[PDB]
């Protein structure tokens, strides 16, 4: 931070350095996808059809 | 100026300066322009003697 100069019977000020630490916050995303039983029976041929 | 402190030493940098108003009449005019919120209460606190 900056600092100003003043006279008189005020205590003399010194500059102040500030240190700050933040941290992450974990979230997620979820979505679904379905396959019918007949499609699974059809796609599990592997060269018999 | 040099003196010790609770951590280390303190350097006090001072500078003397002087000002003269070399105007014959009045060379600065101020006036109250706006109004902010009142600091005090307009209550009923009777003074106790």
């Amino acid at each position: 931070q900056p600092m100003i100069a003043r006279d008189g019977p005020h205590p003399v000020d010194q500059p102040v350095h500030n240190y700050m630490v933040k941290r992450i916050h974990k979230r997620s995303l979820s979505a679904a996808f379905a396959i019918a039983s007949e499609a699974l029976s059809l796609l599990s041929n592997t060269y018999v059809d | 100026h040099h003196h010790d402190a609770i951590g280390g030493v303190n350097f006090t940098l001072t500078q003397p300066r002087a000002h003269v108003d070399l105007g014959v009449g009045y060379t600065a005019v101020c006036a109250t322009a706006a109004l902010r919120c009142p600091l005090t209460d307009m209550g009923n606190t009777a003074q106790n003697l």
